[PDB]
């Protein structure tokens, strides 16, 4: 079982010309892999593309092409629109054993991109009876769709306690998230400030509450 | 069988792949395991025209793949079920060397825990911003098992603005959020509520939004 490398992501605009690779770290990557690219949506729906290196599946639109460059296996989406913003993936044979990649997720900006909008609440009185206290942190509205989030408690950091959800599609064609953090009902009145910091493409969006 | 995706560990699953891929071909049919991690995962492929099968090594003592030209089906047959084996089944149907159709995705679950209720808590706003003004309220479903739960909001009078987000996996429990957004001429003036039901177990809760 070798292992098969792609690109983690990738960024385009609509009519522009976009090339995904696929790497095999066991020598390179010949007409004998027979090199397979299938699509993931955002929703979930799984779409064949390519096969036998160079291959349209019947349906697939003319913009999308494979080849090979070089001692890698490629995709090529010329003329790329807002629809294609999905995650790639990527197969190579090896004698009778398919490997799959790990994937690319490709941007398409299709929209202006947006910061995300923070919500924070502090933790209820009926779970404080739990001896629990669970904060929340809602993140909507953003684009593109990547966003990696921070605690703070009492303006010093937590990196304990914490769980945030993946990025999932919004009505709108932007992305929504969420986080939690959990501690002590007596951690709960044994402090004062709590902070869930966002940060999308640079720039940190902040929202706070203190106990009072 | 079976799919409402709940199993015993040491029992022994059986699924089929089913859609409109259309008379005519399917020459290949595979199967493909995706799950939160390992990514995708090429268990075998079949070949109705003749039987011939190709297992990964990986999956040879455990998958079983048949089908017949009757009734266009195409079986595969899971066994010594662990709870490794949790993941969503694809299948992949298409011509030679052409994983072009992929079906609707049989989610699957082997788990010893216990089946437990949900518990709901209102979310209050206070200090800690919502943007645009307005006023965003939520509840956060916690510690239940299996999937999934329904949560609706004014008795389904109340949509745009709602915001549920996915589950985060809490030890061995399942817990998600759930925002939404009104006018301050409805809170904390009038009513806003907040339904979470829970199908395995069955569990109607509703919760009314009292300010902080």
């Amino acid at each position: 079982q070798a292992v098969v490398t792609q690109e983690s992501a990738l960024t385009t605009s609509p009519g522009e010309t976009v090339t995904l690779t696929c790497r095999s770290s066991t020598g390179a990557v010949t007409t004998s892999n027979y090199a397979n690219w299938v699509q993931e949506t955002p929703d979930h729906l799984f779409t064949g593309l390519i096969g036998g290196t160079n291959n349209r599946a019947p349906g697939v639109p003319a913009r999308f092409s494979g080849s090979l460059i070089g001692d890698k296996a490629a995709l090529t989406i010329t003329g790329a629109q807002t629809e294609d913003e999905a995650i790639y993936f990527c197969a190579l044979w090896y004698s009778n054993h398919l490997v799959f990649g790990g994937g690319t997720k490709l941007t398409v900006l299709g929209q202006p991109k947006s910061s995300p909008s923070v919500t924070l609440f502090p933790p209820s009185s009926e779970e404080l009876e739990t001896n629990k206290a669970t904060l929340v942190c809602t993140i909507t509205d953003f684009y593109p769709g990547v966003v990696t989030v921070d605690w703070k408690v009492d303006g010093t950091p937590v990196t304990q306690g914490m769980e945030t959800t993946q990025p999932s599609k919004q009505s709108n064609n932007k992305y929504m998230a969420s986080s939690y953090l959990t501690l002590t009902a007596r951690a709960w009145e044994r402090h004062s400030s709590y902070s869930c910091q966002v940060t999308h493409e640079g720039h940190t969006v902040e929202k706070s509450l203190s106990r009072a | 069988q079976p799919g409402p995706e709940l199993v015993t560990p040491g029992a022994s699953v059986k699924m089929s792949c089913t859609a409109s891929g259309y008379s005519f071909s399917s020459y290949n049919i595979h199967w493909v395991k995706q799950t939160p991690g390992q990514g995708l995962e090429w268990i075998g492929v079949i070949y109705p025209g003749n039987g011939d099968t190709s297992y990964n090594q990986k999956f040879r003592d455990k998958a079983t793949l048949t089908a017949d030209k009757s009734s266009s089906t195409a079986y595969m047959q899971l066994s010594s079920l662990t709870s490794e084996d949790s993941a969503v089944y694809h299948c992949a149907r298409g011509g030679s060397g052409l994983l072009a159709y992929w079906g609707q995705g049989t989610l699957v679950t082997v788990s010893s825990a216990k089946t437990t209720p949900p518990s709901v808590y209102p979310l209050a706003p206070g200090s800690a911003a919502q943007t645009n003004s307005m006023v965003t309220l939520g509840c956060l479903v916690k510690g239940y098992f299996p999937e999934p739960v329904t949560v609706t909001w004014n008795s389904g009078s109340l949509s745009s603005g709602v915001h549920t987000f996915p589950a985060v996996l809490q030890s061995d429990l399942y817990t998600l959020s759930s925002s939404v957004t009104v006018p301050s001429s409805t809170w904390p003036s009038e009513t806003v509520t907040c339904n979470v039901a829970h199908p395995a177990s069955s569990t109607k809760v509703d919760k009314k939004i009292v300010p902080r």
